C-alpha cells in the first residue's frame, strides 16, 4: 500500500518547512567549496625542488662549453681482445660490437673484462672505467652503528655467548681457534618466538662488529626481472669477499628461503639456490660470517638449514625468571620508577612473555603513571600494566589454587 | 538499468577474481574510481556469492585472493573515503553465506 | 612436540614424557606455598589468593590435616589435590589400623605417590598438583615434596606454586640447619610477603606448624596477626 | 497518481474553488469556510505535505478581483487568509505577506508552525526591503513580531525568535518577552553571535543582552558584556547593583583578573578584603603554594635550560668561553623568564651585581631589569631584594633597577603605590636612561591603572623637549599603557599635539614608530572614535603619514573582527611600493589583531598569512611571524609552530629573527617538548650567528616562562575575556619588533620588557568561602560542543578527574565535578570560590 | 627535514542547526576565502635579476628532460647514469647541480640529447604511494563518535598526545606507543576512530587498504611497502593507517603458491619496516581488522602493535550515545522514546544504530512526514536488523 512520491509532494517537502535560512546556508556552503577549489587551482603548484645549487656555486658560462665539447659515452665491457688490435665490447643490452680504441687511450690500458666507455656513433673505446660497484648492494651496508649494545640484551647470556663465538670471537682472536685446530662456525640462525630479541642481538653485533656489517634487505633480493635476485645475491657475496672479515645479516630469511616445491615462487627459489651455493659448495665462501634470523624456522629449505651454511642454530627461547627480571631492569633503567618496585613479582606475573611484551608492559606502566598526573610510576601501575598487556590479551582460575 | 538516467556499471560474479595477485583489488579500485568519475553511478554485482562469501582462515584451504578483492570492495563501499553518489545493488542467493562485513 | 605430547603413552625424541611436564606447569599456576623444616619442627606458609570477599576463607583448602602429625600443602589443581589428600588420609588411617602406629611422613608420601604413579599404567592423566608434606615422626621433623610425576624427595625448605623460583632462591639464602620454629616462621612470612602481589595481612595467608609433642597447629586469625606484626 | 481519498479530496476542492465563480449569497461564505477548515486541519497536523495545499493550484485572480470589489470586510479577510496560506508554499513573497497583513488577523498559531516560520522569514525580508522613508508599513510588522516572538519562546524556537528580533535591528522586545527557563539559551546565543555580527548593530546587540541579564539579574554576565562594550559607567552601575557579599568577592576577583581596577568605596562591606583580593597581593602566595604542590619550586639554570650537555659540542671547552654582551643579555632573559614568578633563583638573587657588571649600557640595563623579573607578584620581598641594586655603584644600573622593581610589582597593586613615590623625583631626571627605567617601572607595576596623577606627571614629560627620542617613545608607551583601551581625552590631546608638532626631519628616524603605538594604546579597542584621528593625521606628510594612518586604523579596531577593515589592510599589503614597508608590516599586524577575535577568524587568517608569506615581499615576510605570534599568543598550535619552524631557516636574517620570536611567544609557558627540541636544534644550528642564537635563547625563555605555569594570552574566561593591558603591551612589543636590529638588537633591548604588562598565570586552585585552599575533584578537558544550539557550555570532553589545583592549557576547560559546590562565576579558571551546595544533602 | 604535510581543513561551524549564527559563521569563512582569492589574484596582476640565471639554466637544460637513475659518481664532474631503458651512459655533471644530493640510487634529471646531468629529482615518489596521502581531512571528528571513550583515550595516547605533549613521555622515560591495532565486530567504530584521528591530527596521514600494498609483479609489493614507509618518514610526524590488515596479515604458513609466498613476503617487509634493523622513526601505524585471531603473531606482537584496542558491540550507554549522535540532525517527534529500541537483545552495532536512523527517516518520507515518530523507528528496526540468521542455541540451558 506504500505510495510513490510525486513532483508536487517533493516540492512541498523541500519548501514546506525551513526556507528562511536553509537556501542561504546551502548556497554559502556550495560557494565556499567553489572558492576553496578556485584558490587551490590558482596556487596549485607546490614547486617541486630540483638539485639547483646556490647561484654563486655554479655561475658558469663554460658549462655550455663542456656540454658542447664533451660527449656522452656508453659504458660497455670488453669481453675479448683481438690481435691493429680489435676489441669485442658488450654494450650492456644494446648489442655486441667489435671496436678499436681511440687515439686518446693506449692499448695497454684496456684489458679483457674491463668496462670501458664508447662513443654513441662509432662505438670506439675512449676511456676506461672503474669496475661496477652496485648501488643497491653498496647501500645494503650499515656504515652507521645502531645504538643498542649487548648490555641492552638480557636473559640470553648463553645465546649471546654463542653468537659472539660465531661472529665476533673468530674475527677478533683467530689464535684461540687456530691453535687448537678449530674452524669456527661461519653462520648463525637465530630462530625463536617473535619479539624475543634476535634482531636486538643482531643490532648489538653490528654495533660492536668492528668489521663490515651488511644488512640484507629481503625486498631487494626479490627483484621483478628473472635472474635479478640471484645477481644481487652474487654481487653482495662478491662485495663481502672484497672486504676483510665481513658480516652478512639475512634478516627474515623465511622471506626468500622457502621450501622448494614443484610455477610457484620459482624466481625466489632460484635466488635461494644462488645463496645456497655461495654459502657452501665449490669456491669456498671465505671470511663471511652469515647471520640469519627467522621466527618460523620450519618453512626453510633443508639445504639452507643444513649445518654447513648455518653452522650454529641458536634458539631464542622465552626468558626464564632471571631473564625476565634482567629484561625488566634493562627496560626500566630510564623509567622514573619508585624504589620499592618488586621486579621479581612482575617477572613472575608474566609467565610466558618475550622481551617485547616486557617492554610493552613497561611502556603501559609509564602511560598509566602519565594518565593520573604522577611523575613516578608506582608498583600498582606496573601491576595494572601487566593485567592490561598479558592477562587482558576468573571461573577458569577458580579450579586452580 | 532501463529507467536509470545514470551510469549502471555491471560486475559479474567472477569478473573481479582474476589470476595474478592484486589484479582483483586493482580492478575493484578502477571500477569505483570510474564510477565516481561518471557519478552518479550504480554498480550491480550479480552473483556476489562468488566474491564476498563468508571469510575463511588462511592455509591451503582458504581462497585468500578473492578475500583480498572482497576486502577492497568493503573498504571502497564503507572506508576512510566515503563514496558520493555511488549506489551498489548486489543480488545473490544464499544470503546466509555472505560474510558479516559485506 | 605437537605430535608426541598428546598422551602420557608417547615418548619424545629426548625420551621425555611431554605430559608430566605439562602437569608441572599446571602446578605452576597455583598459589605459592612454602615449607621450612627445622630441628624444632616444620612450618608451612602459603598464599590465600582470595578471589572475592564473599567466599568463605576456610572454604578454600591449602593446608590440610592428612593426619594429626603430618600436614599437607596444596599447589595446583583442586580436584587432584583433594583426591590425593583423601588418599593420604586413608593410607594413614589404614597404616594406623593394621600396624597400630603412626605412618612416617616418608611412608605417607610413598602411599600418595603410588596413586600419583598410576598415571596410565592400566590399573587417565597425571595428577596436576604438588603436595608439601610436613610433620614429625620417629625420625624427627620432616618435609617432603611431591610433583605430578610421582617423584618425591626430602626437602629442608621447599617452595612450590606460582613463586617457586624466587621463593626457593630466597629460601636458600635465608635457611640454615640451626633455625628455630619462630625464626623459621618469620623468615617464611618475610619471603611470602616478598613474593606476594598483595600486601601481606591476616586474610591472605594461612600458616601451619607441626612440632614434636604437639600436633598440627594451624595459626588462627588472632595468631597470624601476632606473627605478621613484627615482619 | 492519487488514491481514492486523494481523488475524492481533489475533486471536492476543485468544486469548492469553482463555486467561487458567480456571487450567490450562499457560496462565498460556505466555500470560504470549508476551504479554511480544510487548510487549517491539514496544516495544523504533522509536517505531512498539506494535501489541501498541494491540490490547490487554481488561480485567485478572479478571486482577488472579487475580494477587492465585494465585501471588503469578513469575506475579503477570509479570501486573503486562504490565499496567504496557499502562497506560504508558492513564491508570492510580497503578496504572501500582504494577504495575511490585510486578511483576517485571527492568530498565526491557529494556522501552523511552518506557516509561522515562513511568516517570520517574510517579515524579516520585508523589513530589510522597507527603508525609513515610510513608517506607515512599519507598525504592522512590529505587531506581527509581537506575537511571532512568544510562539517561538513557547515552542522551543529561541533561535528563530532571536534571529527575527536581531534581523530587524530591533532587539528590545527580549527585555520583556524572555522567560526564566529560556534566559540561558538566549544569553548564550547572543553571546556567540556578538563577535560575528558587525557594528553598530554589534553595540545595540550587546546593550540589549546587558539589558536581558539585568532584567534577569545576571550580574556576572551583565558585567561581562559591560566589559564587552568597555562602558565604565556600566561597570560602576553593576557594582552598585550587587547586594550579595559572595558574588561581590567573586566579581571583584574577576575584575582584578581583567586588570581593570575600579576605585572601591569604604561603604561597601569588606572593602579592605575586596580591595586586597582585586589587587592580587596574595596571588604570590597562591602561586607559591601551587608550585610547592607540583614540587617544581627548585630554580632552573640557563645552562640546564639550554641542555648544553645534550647538544653536540663540536667545539668542546673552547667555543663557550666567550661571554659577549648579546649572549649575556640572552642568558639574563632566560634566567629571568624561565625562573620568573617563583620569587627565587640560584644565580640572579645572589650573583646579580657581578653578572650585571659584565654588560654594557643596554645589556646591563636589561640584566638589572631581569633582576626583579625573577620575582613577579612578590612586592615587598622583590623591593627588598632589588633595593641593593637600586643603590648600585654605577648610576646607570639605576634604570635597570627601576625596571626590575616595576616588573616585580607588575600584576600586583599596592594601596600605597611605591612606584609613583620612587619615580616622582626621578621622572624629570636629566639622564635619559634612569628616567626611562623609572617610567618602565611605573608602567609594569601600574599597568592599566589609569591613575590621573601618573598621566598629569607624564604631561610635563611629554613637554620635556630635553628628553631624548628613546625617552619620548618610552613616555608615549607608558602614557598609552596607563590608559589602555580608554581613549583618554587629556592623553588624546597631548599625543595629538605632540604628533602634529612633530617634524619630518626628526620623524624619518626609526624610533618615531611608537607614537602611533601610544595613540592606539589609548584608543585601543574603540574603533568608533578614530575617523577624526585619521583626519588630523592626514596633515603629516608621507610616507610616515601612511604608516601612522594604517597603525591608528588597526589599533582602532583591535579585536573588533571587521571583515571590511581586514580587506583594506589586505589591499595595503598587496601593493608593493622601509616606511612604505612599514605600512605593509602594520597592515599584517592589524590583520592578525582583528582576526584574533574569533576562532574562525584566526584559523582563516592562518591560511591568509601563509599565502602572503609564500607570495609576499621581504617586508610582508618579516611581518608575518609577528602576526602569527600575535594571533596565537600562548596557544602553541602545532600548525603555527610547524610553519614558524619551516621559515626559521630562511636565508633572510630578519625573517629568522621574527620566526624565532614568534616561536617563543606562541609557546609562552607551554613547556612543549617538541617546541623545546626545535628551539634547541635551532640554537645549535645558529651557534655561529650571535643574534639568531641570542633570540633562540629568548624564545626558550618565553616558552619556559613560569616553568609552564604562566600564560600571556590576551584573553580569559574561556579565551574570550580580552586583557586590555595585556593586548596593549602585546601591540607595543610587536610594533617595536617589526624592526629588530635597531630596537630589539639595537640600543633598545629593554623594549621587550613591555610584553610583561600582559603576564598572567594559568591554574585551577580551588578555595572555600573563607578563601582557604579547598581541594576538590575537578574534571579537565577541551570545551568542544557535541550538540547543536542546545546552549550547552561546550560539553567538556576528554574528562580527566584531577584534584585542584590543576593546570589548564590554552582553551583547556575544567568543571566543578563535585555538585557539593556552586561557583559564584560559571567559568572555572584561576581561583574560584566553591560555594557549598545547599540543595544537595551529603 | 621535510616537515609534516598535514591535510588542509576549514574550521568547524558549531550551530549545525540552520540558525542565523551558522549563516554568520559561514559568511565569515566565505569572506576570508574571498579575501585570500582577491589577495592572490592581485599579487601577480599587481606585480610588475634572477631572470637571466633562470633563462641560462633552462636554455642549458633544454626540454624534454629525461629522468634516469644515477649508478655511480666517478669524478666531481662525471657520473654514470643508467637511462630508463637500462642502458648506462657516462654523462657529464654540469655545475648547476648540488653535488651533496647526488648519491647512488637517486633519480637524476638528464639532458635529452647529450644526457649530461642537469638536476636531481627530489620527490620521485611512486605514484601509487602519493595517492595514499590524505589531503582533504574527513569531516568526522571525535564528537561524531558515541562512546568508545576508553578506545578514544588509548588512540589519543598512541597517535595524538605524543605529538602535542611529548613532555610527559620524555620525563617518564617511556617511548610513546607507536603502534595500535583496532579489532572488533564489523560496524563498531574502527574506521571512524581512524577518520577522527586523521581529522584532528596535525601529522601527515597515510591511508592504505591492505589490498593495494599487493602488486601483481613479484618485487613490487615489498618495494611499495618500503616506498610508503619512506614517504611516511620523510614527513617526520606521520600516522599510517592500514585498514583491512587481515588482507595481507594472515598467519604465515608453508604455501605451495607464489601468490601466497608473495603475500607473505609483503607481510614480512611490512613487519621488518615496523620493528626491525634500523629504528622506525616517528611513524605511527594504525591497523583495523574484524578478525585478529587470523593475524600473524609477529605482526601484532608488542613493539609493532603496542595497544590492541578492542572495539566491542555497543552497550546500552554507548547505544544511547550513537542514537543521540545520529539523530541530532533529524527532527524527532515528542513520542520518540529511543530506549525501546536501545534495549535490544545484545547485537545492535553503530552501522545499525544509523541505518535504523536512515530507515526511520525514509519511512517518515513515505508517510510524507519530515518528523519521525516511534512507529517509524520500530518499523525501521524490524526492517534493518535482519542480519544474522540464527546465531543462537536451542532451549537447552536453563
Ligand atoms: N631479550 C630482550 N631483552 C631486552 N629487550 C628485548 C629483548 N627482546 C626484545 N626486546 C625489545 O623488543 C624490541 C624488539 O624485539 P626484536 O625485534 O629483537 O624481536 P625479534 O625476536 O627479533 O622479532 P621477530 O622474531 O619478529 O623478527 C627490541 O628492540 C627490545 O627493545
Ligand atoms: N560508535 C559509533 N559512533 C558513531 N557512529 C558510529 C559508531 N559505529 C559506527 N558508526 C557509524 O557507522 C559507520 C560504520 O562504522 P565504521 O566505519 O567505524 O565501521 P568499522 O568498524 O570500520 O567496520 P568494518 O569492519 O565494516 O570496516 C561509521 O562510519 C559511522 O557513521
Ligand atoms: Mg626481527
Ligand atoms: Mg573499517
Amino acid at each position: 500500500p506504500i505510495r510513490a512520491l510525486d513532483e508536487g509532494d517533493i516540492a512541498l517537502l523541500k519548501t514546506y518547512g525551513q526556507s528562511t535560512y536553509s537556501r542561504q546556508i546551502k548556497q554559502v556552503e556550495d560557494d565556499i567549496q567553489q572558492l576553496l577549489k578556485k584558490i587551490n587551482e590558482l596556487t596549485g603548484i607546490k614547486e617541486s625542488d630540483t638539485g639547483l645549487a646556490p647561484p654563486a656555486l655554479w655561475d658558469l658560462a663554460a658549462d655550455k662549453q663542456t656540454l658542447q665539447s664533451e660527449q656522452p659515452l656508453q659504458v660497455a665491457r670488453c669481453t675479448k681482445i683481438i690481435n691493429d688490435p680489435k676489441y669485442i665490447i658488450n654494450v650492456k643490452q644494446f648489442a655486441k660490437f667489435v671496436v678499436d680504441l681511440s687515439d686518446q687511450v693506449a692499448p695497454t690500458d684496456i684489458e679483457e673484462g674491463m668496462r670501458v666507455g664508447v662513443d654513441r656513433n662509432k662505438y670506439q673505446i675512449h676511456i676506461p672505467l672503474p669496475p661496477k660497484i652496485d648501488p643497491t648492494v653498496t647501500m645494503m651496508q650499515v656504515e652507521e652503528k645502531p645504538d643498542v649494545t649487548y648490555s641492552d640484551v638480557g636473559g640470553c647470556k648463553e645465546q649471546i655467548e654463542k653468537l659472539r663465538e660465531v661472529v665476533e670471537t673468530p674475527l677478533l682472536h683467530p689464535e684461540r681457534f687456530v691453535n687448537l685446530g678449530i674452524e669456527p662456525p661461519k653462520g648463525v640462525l637465530l630462530f625463536g618466538p617473535p619479539g624475543t630479541g634476535k634482531t636486538l642481538c643482531a643490532r648489538a653485533v653490528a654495533n660492536r662488529t668492528d668489521a663490515c656489517f651488511i644488512r640484507v634487505i629481503g625486498s631487494e633480493l626479490v627483484q621483478k626481472y628473472v635472474g635479478e635476485g640471484a645477481r644481487m645475491v652474487r654481487e653482495l657475496f662478491e662485495m663481502a669477499r672484497t672486504k676483510k672479515a665481513c658480516l652478512i645479516f639475512f634478516d627474515e630469511i623465511d622471506a626468500i628461503g622457502g621450501a622448494r616445491f614443484d610455477g610457484g615462487d620459482n624466481e625466489v627459489q632460484r635466488t635461494m639456490l644462488e645463496l645456497i651455493n655461495q654459502l657452501d659448495g665449490f669456491d669456498p665462501r671465505g671470511n663471511i660470517k652469515v647471520l640469519m634470523a627467522t621466527n618460523r624456522p620450519d618453512t626453510l629449505d633443508p639445504a639452507l638449514m643444513r649445518p654447513g651454511r648455518l653452522d650454529r642454530k641458536i634458539e631464542f627461547s622465552l626468558p626464564d625468571l632471571e631473564g625476565r627480571t634482567h629484561i625488566f631492569k634493562i627496560h626500566a633503567r630510564s623509567m622514573s620508577v619508585e624504589r620499592d618496585i618488586r621486579f621479581e613479582l612482575l617477572a613472575r606475573l608474566c609467565p610466558n612473555s618475550t622481551g617485547a611484551e616486557i617492554r610493552s608492559v613497561c611502556t603501559e606502566a609509564g602511560m598509566f603513571a602519565i594518565r593520573a598526573r604522577r611523575k613516578i610510576a608506582t608498583e600498582k601501575d606496573f601491576l595494572e600494566a601487566v593485567n592490561k598487556v598479558i592477562k587482558s590479551y576468573t571461573p577458569r582460575y577458580m579450579t586452580y589454587n | 538499468a532501463h529507467h536509470t538516467d545514470c551510469t549502471f556499471i555491471r560486475v559479474s560474479g567472477s569478473e573481479l577474481v582474476q589470476k595474478f595477485i592484486g589484479e582483483g583489488a586493482r580492478m575493484v579500485r578502477e571500477l569505483f574510481v570510474m564510477a565516481r568519475e561518471h557519478a552518479p553511478s550504480i554498480i550491480f554485482m550479480d552473483e556476489i556469492d562468488s566474491i564476498g562469501s563468508s571469510r575463511l582462515e588462511g592455509g591451503s584451504g582458504g581462497d585468500s585472493e578473492v578475500q583480498r578483492t572482497m576486502l577492497e570492495l568493503l573498504n571502497q563501499l564503507d572506508g576512510f573515503e566515503a563514496t558520493k553518489n555511488i549506489k551498489v545493488i548486489m543480488a545473490t542467493n544464499r544470503i546466509d553465506i555472505l560474510d558479516s562485513a559485506l | 612436540r605437537s605430535e608426541y605430547d598428546r598422551g602420557v603413552n608417547t615418548f619424545s625424541p629426548e625420551g621425555r614424557l611431554f605430559q608430566v611436564e605439562y602437569a608441572i606447569e599446571a602446578i605452576k599456576l597455583g598459589s605459592t606455598a612454602i615449607g621450612i623444616q627445622t630441628s624444632e619442627g616444620v612450618c608451612l606458609a602459603v598464599e590465600k589468593r582470595i578471589t572475592s570477599p564473599l567466599m568463605e576463607p576456610s572454604s578454600i583448602e591449602k593446608i590440610v590435616e592428612i593426619d594429626a602429625h603430618i600436614g599437607c600443602a596444596m599447589s595446583g589443581l583442586i580436584k587432584d589435590a583433594k583426591t590425593l589428600i583423601d588418599k593420604a588420609r586413608v593410607e594413614t588411617q589404614n597404616h594406623w589400623f593394621t600396624y597400630n602406629e603412626t605412618m612416617t611422613v616418608e611412608s605417607v608420601t610413598q602411599a600418595v605417590s603410588n596413586l600419583a604413579l598410576q598415571f596410565g599404567e592400566e590399573d587417565s592423566r597425571p595428577f596436576g598438583v604438588a603436595l608439601l608434606f610436613g610433620g614429625v615422626d620417629e625420625k624427627g621433623p620432616q618435609l617432603f615434596h611431591m610433583d605430578p610425576s610421582g617423584t618425591f624427595v626430602q626437602c629442608d625448605a621447599r617452595a612450590i606454586g606460582s613463586a617457586s623460583e624466587g621463593a626457593q632462591s630466597s629460601l636458600q639464602e635465608v635457611y640454615h640447619k640451626s633455625m628455630t620454629l619462630k625464626e623459621a616462621i618469620k623468615s617464611s612470612l618475610i619471603i611470602l610477603k616478598q613474593v606476594m602481589e598483595e600486601k601481606l595481612n591476616a586474610t591472605n595467608i594461612e600458616l601451619a606448624t607441626v612440632q614434636p609433642g604437639q600436633n598440627f597447629h594451624m595459626f588462627t586469625k588472632e595468631e597470624l596477626e601476632e606473627v605478621i606484626k613484627d615482619i | 497518481e492519487l488514491s481514492e481519498e486523494d481523488k475524492q479530496l481533489q475533486d471536492e476542492l476543485e468544486m469548492l474553488v469553482e463555486r467561487l465563480g458567480e456571487k450567490d449569497t450562499s457560496l462565498y461564505r460556505p466555500a470560504l469556510e470549508e476551504l479554511r477548515r480544510q487548510i487549517r486541519s491539514s496544516t495544523t497536523s504533522m509536517t505531512s505535505v498539506p494535501k489541501p495545499l498541494k491540490f490547490l493550484r487554481p488561480h485567485y485572480g478572479k478571486l482577488k478581483e472579487i475580494y477587492e470589489n465585494m465585501a471588503p470586510g469578513e469575506n475579503k479577510r477570509f479570501a486573503a487568509d486562504i490565499i496567504s496560506v496557499l502562497a506560504m508554499t508558492m513564491s508570492g513573497e510580497r503578496e504572501c505577506l500582504k494577504y495575511r497583513l490585510v486578511g483576517s488577523q485571527e492568530e498565526l498559531a491557529s494556522w501552523g508552525h511552518e506557516y509561522v516560520r515562513h511568516l517570520a522569514g517574510e517579515v524579516a525580508k520585508e523589513w530589510q526591503e522597507l527603508d525609513d522613508a515610510e513608517k506607515v508599513q512599519r507598525e504592522p510588522l512590529l505587531t506581527l513580531v509581537k506575537e511571532i516572538v512568544p510562539y517561538n519562546m513557547a515552542h522551543n524556537a529561541e533561535h528563530e525568535a532571536c534571529d527575527l528580533l536581531m534581523e530587524i535591528e530591533q532587539v528590545d522586545m527580549l527585555e520583556k518577552d524572555i522567560d526564566e527557563n529560556a534566559y540561558a539559551k538566549v544569553c548564550l546565543y547572543l553571546t556567540s553571535c556578538v563577535n560575528y555580527v558587525p557594528e553598530p548593530e554589534n553595540s545595540a546587540l550587546l546593550r540589549c543582552a546587558l539589558g536581558v541579564f539585568r532584567k534577569f539579574s545576571r550580574f556576572p554576565e551583565a558585567l561581562r558584556l559591560a566589559l564587552m562594550l568597555n562602558d565604565m559607567e556600566l561597570v560602576e552601575d553593576i557594582f552598585t547593583s550587587c547586594k550579595d557579599v559572595v558574588v561581590q568577592k567573586q566579581m571583584a576577583f574577576m575584575l582584578g583578573r581583567h586588570g581593570v581596577f575600579l576605585e572601591l568605596s569604604e561603604d561597601v562591606e569588606e572593602y579592605e578584603d575586596l580591595t586586597e583580593i582585586m589587587s592580587n597581593v596574595q596571588l604570590n602566595s597562591n602561586f607559591l603554594a601551587l608550585a610547592r604542590e607540583l614540587d617544581i619550586m627548585e630554580p632552573k639554570v640557563p645552562d640546564d635550560i639550554y641542555k648544553t650537555h645534550l647538544e653536540n659540542n663540536r667545539f668542546g671547552g673552547s667555543g663557550s668561553q666567550v661571554d659577549s654582551a648579546r649572549m649575556n643579555l640572552a642568558s639574563s632573559f632566560v634566567n629571568g623568564f624561565v625562573n620568573a614568578a617563583f620569587g627565587q633563583d640560584k644565580l640572579l638573587t645572589d650573583d646579580g651585581n657581578k653578572w650585571l657588571y659584565k654588560n654594557k649600557d643596554h645589556g646591563m640595563l636589561s640584566a638589572a631589569a631581569s633582576l626583579g623579573m625573577i620575582l613577579l607578584w612578590d612586592v615587598d620581598g622583590g623591593l627588598t631584594q632589588i633595593d641593593k641594586y637600586l643603590y648600585s655603584s654605577e648610576d646607570y644600573i639605576k634604570s635597570g633597577a627601576l625596571l626590575a622593581c616595576g616588573i616585580v610589582n607588575s600584576g600586583v597593586r599596592n594601596e600605597c603605590d611605591p612606584a609613583l613615590a620612587l619615580l616622582s623625583d626621578y621622572v624629570l631626571h636629566n639622564s635619559n636612561t634612569m628616567r626611562l627605567g623609572s617610567i618602565f617601572g611605573l608602567g609594569l607595576a601600574y599597568a592599566g591603572s589609569n591613575r590621573e596623577d601618573v598621566l598629569t606627571l607624564l604631561l610635563p614629560v611629554m613637554g620635556d623637549s630635553k628628553s631624548s627620542m628613546e625617552v619620548a617613545g618610552v613616555t608615549a608607551l607608558a602614557c598609552g599603557m596607563i590608559a589602555v583601551g580608554s581613549c583618554n581625552g587629556d592623553v588624546t590631546s597631548t599625543i595629538l599635539q605632540t604628533i602634529m608638532e612633530k617634524s619630518e626631519t626628526e620623524l624619518k628616524d626609526t624610533y618615531a614608530r611608537w607614537l602611533p603605538l601610544g595613540l592606539g594604546l589609548n584608543h585601543l579597542g574603540k574603533g568608533e572614535a578614530i575617523e577624526a584621528i585619521l583626519a588630523a593625521l592626514e596633515v603629516v606628510s608621507e610616507p610616515f603619514r601612511s604608516f601612522a594612518n594604517t597603525l591608528v586604523d588597526v589599533c582602532a579596531y583591535a579585536g573588533s573582527g571587521n571583515v571590511l577593515k581586514v580587506q583594506q589592510l589586505l589591499h595595503i599589503c598587496s601593493e608593493h611600493f622601509a616606511d612604505m614597508g612599514a605600512h605593509q608590516g602594520v597592515a599584517v599586524l592589524g590583520i592578525a589583531l582583528i582576526a584574533m577575535g574569533e576562532e574562525i577568524g584566526a584559523e582563516m587568517a592562518l591560511r591568509t598569512f601563509g599565502h602572503l608569506l609564500r607570495y609576499g615581499e621581504p617586508t610582508l615576510r618579516r611581518a608575518v611571524p609577528l602576526a602569527l605570534a600575535l594571533i596565537s599568543v600562548s596557544n602553541p598550535r602545532l600548525n603555527i609552530l610547524d610553519t614558524l619552524s619551516k621559515f626559521s631557516h630562511d636565508a633572510d636574517p630578519e625573517v629568522s629573527y621574527n620566526s624565532i620570536f614568534a616561536m617563543g611567544m606562541v609557546g609562552s609557558g607551554t613547556n612543549n617538548a617538541r617546541l623545546a627540541a626545535m628551539l634547541r636544534q635551532l640554537a645549535q644550528y645558529h651557534a655561529k650567528d650571535p643574534n639568531n642564537l641570542f633570540m633562540v635563547r629568548l624564545a626558550q625563555g618565553l616558552t619556559h616562562l613560569g616553568k609552564g605555569t604562566l600564560t600571556l594570552c590576551p584573553y580569559h574566561s574561556d579565551r574570550q575575556l580580552m586583557s586590555q593591558v595585556a593586548v596593549a603591551g602585546l601591540l607595543t612589543v610587536l610594533v617595536s619588533f617589526l624592526d629588530v636590529r635597531n630596537i630589539i638588537l639595537g640600543k633598545s633591548h629593554y623594549v621587550l620588557y613591555g610584553l610583561v604588562a600582559a603576564m598572567q598565570p594559568r591554574m585551577l586552585v580551588t578555595f572555600d568561602e573563607e578563601l582557604r585552599p579547598l581541594p576538590v575533584s575537578v574534571r579537565v578537558g577541551q570545551a568542544v560542543d557535541v550538540v547543536g544550539q542546545a546552549g550547552k557550555p561546550k560539553t567538556i570532553t576528554g574528562f580527566q578527574t584531577h584534584t585542584t589545583p590543576v593546570l589548564l592549557a590554552h582553551g583547556e576547560r575544567a568543571e566543578l565535578a563535585t555538585e557539593e559546590f556552586l561557583p559564584v562565576t560559571p567559568i572555572l579558571e584561576g581561583f574560584v570560590i566553591l560555594r557549598k551546595n545547599p540543595n544537595y544533602d551529603l | 627535514t621535510k616537515g609534516p604535510d598535514a591535510a588542509s581543513k576549514l574550521p568547524l561551524v558549531t550551530p549545525h542547526t540552520q540558525c542565523r549564527l551558522k549563516l554568520l559563521k559561514l559568511e565569515r569563512i566565505k569572506d576570508y576565502l574571498l579575501m585570500e582569492e582577491e589577495f592572490i589574484r592581485n599579487q601577480e596582476q599587481m606585480k610588475p635579476k634572477q631572470e637571466e640565471e633562470r633563462s641560462k639554466v633552462d636554455d642549458l637544460r633544454g626540454t624534454p628532460m629525461s629522468v634516469g637513475t644515477l649508478e655511480e659518481i666517478i669524478d666531481d664532474n662525471h657520473a654514470i647514469v643508467s637511462t630508463s631503458v637500462g642502458s648506462e651512459h657516462y654523462v657529464s655533471i654540469l655545475s648547476f647541480v648540488d653535488k651533496d644530493l647526488l648519491e647512488p640510487g637517486c633519480s637524476v634529471l638528464l639532458n635529452h640529447k647529450v644526457h649530461a646531468v642537469i638536476g636531481v629529482l627530489m620527490d620521485d615518489t611512486d605514484p601509487l604511494v602519493t595517492v595514499m596521502k590524505v589531503e582533504k581531512a574527513p569531516q568526522e571528528t571525535y564528537a561524531d563518535i558515541g562512546g568508545l571513550d576508553n578506545q578514544i583515550q588509548e588512540i589519543k595516547e598512541s597517535v595524538e598526545l605524543p605529538l602535542t605533549h611529548p613532555e610527559y613521555y620524555e620525563e617518564m622515560g617511556i617511548k610513546p606507543p607507536k603502534g595500535v591495532i583496532l579489532y572488533g565486530p564489523p560496524g563498531t567504530g574502527k574506521t571512524l576512530l581512524a577518520k577522527a584521528v586523521a581529522n584532528q591530527t596535525s601529522a601527515t596521514f597515510l591511508r592504505v587498504v591492505g589490498s593495494e600494498l599487493i602488486q601483481k609483479y613479484l618485487g613490487d609489493g615489498p618495494k611499495l611497502v618500503r616506498e610508503l614507509f619512506r614517504v611516511a618518514e620523510e614527513h617526520a610526524p606521520s600516522i599510517v593507517f592500514i585498514d583491512e590488515i587481515d588482507a595481507i596479515g594472515t598467519k604465515r604458513y608453508d604455501s605451495n603458491s607464489g601468490g601466497e609466498r608473495e603475500i607473505q613476503r609483503t607481510m614480512l617487509e611490512l613487519l621488518n619496516q615496523l620493528d626491525g634493523f634500523d629504528s622506525r622513526g616517528d611513524v605511527k601505524v594504525i591497523m583495523a581488522t574484524n578478525r585478529i585471531e587470523t593475524l600473524d603473531p609477529a605482526l601484532i606482537r608488542p613493539g609493532r602493535i603496542d595497544r590492541k584496542i578492542e572495539f566491542p558491540l555497543p552497550d546500552e550507554k554507548t547505544k544511547k550515545r550513537i542514537f543521540q549522535i545520529h539523530t541530532s540532525r533529524m527532527t524527532l517527534a515528542d513520542d520518540v522514546t529511543l530506549d525501546d529500541l536501545i534495549m535490544a537483545k545484545d547485537d545492535l552495532s553503530g552501522a545499525d544504530i544509523k541505518a535504523i536512523c536512515t530507515e526511520a527517516g525514509l519511512m517518515a518520507l513515505r508517510e510524507r512526514r519530515m518528523k519521525v515518530t516511534n512507529e517509524d523507528f520500530k518499523k525501521s528496526k524490524e526492517n534493518v536488523l535482519y542480519k544474522k540468521q540464527e546465531g543462537t542455541p536451542e532451549g537447552l540451558y536453563l
